[PDB]
């Protein structure tokens, strides 16, 4: 009765948290993919400059 | 006892959710080490490029 | 009191702990996000520093 | 209502299970990224070394 009301409110917070976490994790995986691409490109510029140096 | 049963089963499901949070929490925390390493390799790469330019600038 | 009332109470207790684990998770992901963003900042900064490398090497 | 609570709990289990999948995926993506940063750090060492020579 009343115990279910307090419990229902608690579980209610859980759902929103669950959704916030999902949105956060999704964005972070985007950020990580973005970083992998930037690393790859920077690593290529590095290779190129190191070569020029040796020339 | 059907309402009682549904209520008791609800508890088992709430415990299961608690364990999912703990599982998610544990992995997020441990993955923190990987992120620490990623940040470190990048900071290190950054200083090396800076040190390298100091050298090239001196050779110029 | 009966099996239902006591089960509801335990669920209350467990569900509260879960919510607390939830806020802990959200806070930790926030720190990790910032760490990844700082990493990105350093990486692009380094990428631009490599353009100066090119400039110095051109003057060789 | 016990029926409502049951539905919300199933929804939470579904969302959180998907979040664990997102984290298992983030783990893979983080390891992949870490390897790339190790390659990056290695190349930067070479760059530094080669520059010290000229």
């Amino acid at each position: 009765d009343a115990g279910l009301d307090a419990l229902s409110s608690i579980i209610s917070r859980q759902k929103q948290m669950g959704q916030e976490i999902g949105n956060e994790l999704d964005e972070q995986n985007e950020i990580i993919d973005d970083l992998a691409n930037l690393v790859e490109n920077t690593d290529e510029k590095l290779r190129t400059e190191a070569r020029r140096v040796t020339l | 006892h059907e309402r009682e049963s549904s209520i008791r089963q609800l508890e088992a499901d709430i415990m299961d959710i608690n364990e999912i949070f703990k599982d998610l929490g544990m992995m997020i925390h441990e993955q923190g080490d990987v992120i620490d390493s990623i940040e470190a390799n990048v900071e290190s790469a950054e200083v090396h490029v800076q040190q390298a330019n100091q050298q090239l600038s001196r050779a110029a | 009191m009966n099996r239902a009332t006591q089960s509801i109470e335990r669920s209350h207790r467990i569900a509260t702990e879960t919510d607390q684990i939830g806020t802990e998770i959200i806070e930790e992901l926030g720190e990790q996000r910032d760490q990844l963003e700082r990493t990105k900042s350093r990486l692009v900064n380094t990428n631009e520093n490599l353009s100066k490398s090119r400039k110095i090497l051109r003057s060789m | 209502r016990v029926r409502n609570l049951q539905s919300e709990v199933e929804g939470v289990k579904n969302i959180m299970t998907q979040n664990v999948e997102r984290i298992l995926a983030r783990g893979e993506n983080l390891d992949h990224l870490r390897n790339k940063t190790e390659d990056l750090e290695a190349t930067s060492e070479h760059f530094k070394t080669t520059s010290q020579k000229v």
